[PDB]
């Protein structure tokens, strides 16, 4: 689903086409979820599964998400946001350092299957880059 | 007296078993009752202060110590106001004041010690015994408004065991004549337990519960109202359907006694196994026959005056219907086949059901009332030798078997109309609204304490509905105030879930009602300034789809949980102190990014509740419809504060009873005495007599004025109020045998009706004339007297030494100006700054220093609950042993006392 | 003051002798109800000798009076208290004490 938001936000003849659906077909968008660009299903559909996503993601890893994001804004590819991650798999969050992370840990660590999760640097950065990519999109999608 | 004042003080709670008694015309109690406490373990100094136990009666409505601070200096309990009267051992409590009373080896309540409590209405009349040995003191002439309760009040050391007859504690002494155990009292639909007094909080499983107001029974709740049916007058019409109606029911009466196994004989006795009436309905003897028909009539006779009209649909239905058969088995000596008729092809509306149900209820109360109009009263055990039944309570307070059967019995006789043909019409039916208090006043309000307060970040909290009535939950300015519906001002945007609404400045749909149980997840993000609501991890959509509940919030002073609970309601909140305890925050908040509200603290979050006691407060300088003015003293005229209603003769004026009083009291001294217009010198240096005066303006009727004192402890907000009102109790204490030794009477409120200055022939038409009232008050004597327009009257009063009272004035408006604060003299006569101030104590001129105020009774305030509660444990101990109260763990809080109020 | 009512009974035998050590604990209020001593607050009882002087009148006789695991309240006059001097800072000028005094041993 993010994929295809992704799509639907960096071409621009696929706004116009789903606008003109919508609105030759006089889809009801509102009644669907319960015209506007918050009303339009690709954006609503990536906003309902996003906490898959950040679930998936590790509270460690917020300082990288925010890396990440800094660097698709430079526009950056998904392999170039990959290998700068890569290299800096450092840089991730202290829960010493940080007194929110404490309990973010802690109920992170808390649901079971998540003990074996983070060990592989390569895991890390493909969530990473991944949820970046997806939050860095929404969020031009959001505000221009 | 002028610096605040502190001290070390020990928590007090009040424990009742769930029996209220009371006296009011009409009504089916009875009026003496007695019970008793044995006390098995008290430790006289657990801290450093002395053990408190008491044991008395108390009134329903008005008694309610709440936890921490009250009247004096707190540790409120049995006789800390004018709403109960308790007994420690060695003095008879009342309105916060321990009189002395003896006894044979007279000391405080020791283990072993049984005190027996005997409660005579009639009088009315509150006595006690000690080990058998008479108390020689008894409270009377006490107030009736209300019900009497058995109530122990204590601090954390003690066990004791209520006694209260038959299953529930057996007496060690007999009571005495025409006494009845208390355990009679216990209502048809409830069971006996010990509970506490009008908690706002309570333990649960997951944690504390927060409790909304319990809604109390009324004295006038047992007196049994029904319609006047004999002024009705039967048609002729209904006439031929009376008999008919008759004999289907002796028929539906001759079945169901076939299935009870009775039969047939000369004389009825239940074991012998016969009765005299199983015979057919023309066959029945002719009074019973009568009788039936009687009731036949006073059934159609109760719908006409319910109001539904009886009209003649169709014949053909009449001729339509047949009796069922029946084998010879149900054949029985009489040799009659019973007959009953068929009513299968009729069927009931939902109106008529509630029809039925007022008609079973409507008999009831008039047979209830012909059993009172006879003596009898209500009995959890019956005795038909001294008329006492169970059943011998109103319709409403009858439990659901009895009510089951009344309601089948005459849907019987519905059924019979309605197959018969005849339409019966059904009433429109008027709601009408009790609104016995204020809404906001009504609903409970808990908030979180004002130093939460938050103005940025994004933050979570749940409450969970135990129950599904009336609650509201979100978030509060910190100057939220406690007399207001959440949400009905600015000051609150809050979720309602009984009927899905989102309260902020007023109310509209929003979300779906809740379920028992449900938890509500509230949510502010002050980045987006934004609030969200989630009902089970579900955000809460509006109409128009919007996920959030309210936008554009300014943050100003910040934010702050809150909730509302209305009567009967119970709640759970959790702040997110342990995340883990939170339900649905995994589901949705936390990947939001929301933290819960008390994530990093150390200790509970404190909370305050808006406590339903009136507190006399200063008249706000901005109040909008009343006004008070401080008028200089000019050479003909003395000191005047004078008050003024702002919005009078125009829309959206606020007219209703307005309790007033002066900021300062005046204290009686430590001990009484034994046994032209110039002031003279001597005289006015010497006097101990102190004046001041009330002008009740042209205008403003005379009829809705009092005027008088109140001393530190009045709190009735009666917005219907008159002298008969007033607490008054009367502590009697004599020998061993009559030969009364002293009857002091106690009030908290002293005054004089306006109405009793007004001419017979000046009543009626308003007067052009101001009404000039005048209280003197002698601080050497305890004598309270009064004048009108300088003529003396007849009240008088006398009060106890060092007693406080403060000028007061309780008004209902009739006119922009109302009445004036004069605080002048006479001749010979000092004024009230004298006794006021000590500098001024020898100087006669009057004066109104800018302490002096005037201070209105608001009926809510603020209050913090405290952190930790006692621990009180009650169990049934057994059969004989009672029900046993335990209070183990001591608790003390650092109370503050401020001298001049005496709290 | 000195006048003396039982709140508690003791053994009803023991009396303090002069020359005898009292233990005791109390709690002191003015007339009006004010608190102003206790040793309770300090957890500690007050020891003194009968005959010695070391108290004031109204308690060298409400003491004497009293029996070994009594506690009992003792109301004192002015003259029998500080008096007329008072205690500054403390009691006003004449004033009337009451103490709630228990017994608690005698050494």
């Amino acid at each position: 689903v993010g994929e295809i938001f992704i799509y639907w936000s960096k071409s621009h003849n696929f706004k116009r086409e789903e606008q003109n659906f919508v609105v030759q077909n006089e889809i009801n968008n509102m009644s669907f979820l319960t015209y506007s660009v918050q009303t339009s299903l690709i954006v609503a559909t990536l906003k309902k599964m996003l906490p898959i996503g950040l679930n998936m993601c590790a509270p460690t890893d917020q300082d990288l998400i925010v890396l990440a994001k800094a660097r698709y804004a430079l526009k950056d590819t998904d392999e170039e946001v990959r290998e700068f991650l890569q290299n800096n798999l450092n840089l991730q969050g202290k829960v010493e350092g940080s007194p929110s992370l404490r309990w973010q840990m802690a109920l992170y660590r808390g649901v079971p299957g998540r003990e074996e999760d983070a060990d592989d640097p390569e895991k890390i950065v493909r969530r990473v880059q991944e949820v970046s990519a997806v939050l860095y999109h929404l969020d031009q999608t959001e505000h221009p | 007296e002028l610096l605040l004042q502190t001290n070390l003080i020990n928590y007090v709670t009040s424990i009742r078993p769930n029996i209220f008694v009371g006296r009011a015309e009409g009504s089916t109690q009875y009026g003496k009752w007695y019970f008793e406490v044995m006390v098995d373990e008290v430790a006289p100094f657990l801290t450093a202060q002395a053990t408190h136990l008491r044991v008395g009666w108390a009134l329903s409505e008005g008694y309610s110590p709440y936890p921490g601070g009250g009247e004096g200096w707190g540790g409120n309990g049995v006789g800390d106001d004018l709403y109960s009267y308790g007994f420690d051992g060695l003095h008879l409590w009342t309105g916060h004041v321990a009189r002395p009373v003896t006894s044979p080896g007279q000391h405080l309540l020791a283990p072993e010690d049984v005190v027996s409590c005997c409660l005579d209405l009639s009088v009315p009349s509150i006595s006690f015994r000690i080990n058998g040995c008479p108390v020689q003191g008894v409270f009377e002439s006490f107030n009736l408004d209300g019900l009497f309760f058995p109530v122990v009040s204590f601090s954390a050391g003690i066990k004791v065991r209520f006694l209260l007859g038959g299953r529930h504690g057996e007496f060690k002494f007999l009571p005495p004549p025409g006494y009845a155990p208390c355990h009679e009292a216990v209502l048809p639909r409830e069971r006996l337990h010990l509970q506490p007094i009008k908690e706002y909080r309570r333990e649960g499983p997951r944690g504390p519960h927060l409790v909304g107001p319990s809604r109390c029974l009324s004295h006038l709740d047992f007196v049994p109202c029904p319609v006047d049916t004999i002024q009705i007058v039967l048609p002729p019409h209904l006439e031929r359907i009376r008999e008919k109606l008759a004999e289907n029911i002796h028929e539906l009466w001759a079945l169901t006694r076939i299935e009870q196994g009775w039969t047939y004989g000369p004389v009825r006795d239940d074991n012998k196994r016969l009765h005299p009436c199983l015979v057919n309905f023309h066959s029945l003897p002719e009074p019973e026959r009568n009788y039936n028909l009687q009731m036949s009539g006073e059934t159609l006779k109760t719908l006409l005056a319910l109001g539904c009209h009886v009209g003649m649909a169709d014949e053909k239905a009449e001729d339509n219907l047949k009796k069922t058969k029946l084998p010879k088995t149900y054949m029985m000596s009489n040799g009659y086949k019973p007959a009953p008729l068929d009513l299968s092809h009729v069927r009931l509306t939902p109106a008529q059901t509630t029809l039925v149900d007022r008609l079973a209820e409507n008999g009831h109360n008039v047979w209830a009332r012909d059993r009172v109009a006879q003596g009898w009263s209500y009995s959890a055990v019956q005795d038909i030798p001294a008329r006492r039944n169970p059943r011998l309570v109103p319709y409403r307070l009858l439990d659901e078997a009895t009510k089951r059967s009344n309601r089948d019995s005459l849907c019987q006789a519905v059924r019979t109309l309605l197959g018969y043909g005849y339409n019966i019409e059904p009433p429109d039916q008027e709601p009408s609204q009790v609104d016995s208090q204020s809404r906001g006043d009504r609903a409970r309000i808990f908030r979180a304490e004002k130093s939460y307060a938050v103005q940025s970040g994004r933050w979570y909290f749940e409450f969970e509905a135990v129950t599904t009535g009336e609650m509201r939950v979100g978030w509060a300015r910190p100057e939220l105030r406690p007399d207001v519906e959440l949400g009905a001002d600015d000051l609150a945007y809050v979720f309602n879930g009984h009927r899905g609404q989102r309260w902020h400045l007023g109310s509209e749909p929003f979300g779906r009602p809740w379920q028992s149980g449900d938890v509500v997840g509230c949510m502010i993000d002050l980045t987006e300034n934004t609030i969200i609501f989630t009902l089970n991890g579900e955000v809460l959509m509006s109409d128009s789809g919007s996920e959030t509940a309210f936008r554009d919030i300014e943050i100003g002073d910040g934010f702050l949980p809150v909730c509302s609970l209305g009567p009967g309601q119970v709640g759970h909140l959790n702040l997110g102190q342990d995340v883990s305890s939170l339900r649905f925050f995994a589901i949705c908040g936390l990947q939001e990014g929301f933290e819960p509200f008390a994530i990093n603290m150390q200790r509970p979050v404190t909370t305050w509740f808006s406590k339903s006691l009136p507190q006399f407060e200063p008249v706000p300088l901005e109040h909008p419809h009343y006004e008070v003015a401080r008028m200089d003293g000019t050479v003909d005229t003395p000191p005047c504060l004078r008050l003024t209603h702002r919005t009078w003769g125009s829309q959206n004026s606020l007219v209703e009873m307005l309790f007033l009083r002066l900021s300062l009291p005046v204290q009686f001294h430590q001990h009484f005495r034994c046994t032209d217009n110039r002031d003279d010198p001597e005289i006015i240096l010497n006097t101990t007599t102190y004046y001041y005066s009330v002008r009740v303006f042209a205008g403003q009727e005379p009829s809705c004025v009092w005027v008088g004192w109140v001393t530190p402890d009045y709190h009735q907000h009666d917005m219907s109020f008159d002298l008969s009102k007033v607490r008054a109790v009367t502590v009697t204490m004599g020998d061993e045998q009559g030969n009364v030794h002293s009857s002091l009477k106690c009030s908290n409120c002293y005054m004089v009706w306006g109405g009793d200055f007004v001419s017979p022939g000046q009543q009626g038409r308003i007067s052009h004339t101001d009404l000039v009232i005048g209280c003197l008050v002698d601080l050497a004597t305890g004598l309270m007297t009064f004048t009108a327009n300088g003529k003396e009257s007849n009240t008088f009063f006398q009060v106890e030494p060092n007693t406080k009272l403060f000028p007061a004035v309780f008004v209902l408006p009739t006119h922009q100006n109302v009445v004036q604060f004069e605080l002048g003299k006479q001749k010979n006569i000092m004024p009230l700054s004298a006794a006021m101030f000590l500098s001024e104590r020898k100087n006669p001129a009057p004066q109104c220093p800018p302490r002096l105020e005037v201070q209105m009774l608001m009926p809510v305030s603020w209050s913090r609950m405290p952190n930790h509660f006692l621990q009180v444990d009650t169990r049934r101990a057994g059969e004989r042993l009672g029900w046993a109260v335990q209070c183990q763990e001591p608790l003390m809080m650092m109370a503050l006392h401020i001298p001049e109020e005496n709290r | 003051g000195v006048q003396v009512e039982t709140i508690s009974p003791g053994d009803g035998r023991t009396f303090p002798k002069r020359g005898q050590t009292c233990v005791v604990h109390y709690t002191g209020m003015l007339e009006d109800g004010k608190k102003f001593d206790s040793s309770r607050d300090r957890n500690k009882p007050f020891k003194f000798t009968l005959g010695k002087q070391e108290v004031i009148r109204g308690w060298e006789e409400g003491v004497a009076q009293m029996s070994v695991g009594q506690r009992a309240k003792l109301i004192i006059s002015s003259d029998y208290a500080y008096g007329a001097t008072g205690h500054p800072g403390i009691i006003p000028p004449h004033a009337t004490l009451v103490f709630d005094v228990e017994l608690l041993k005698l050494e």
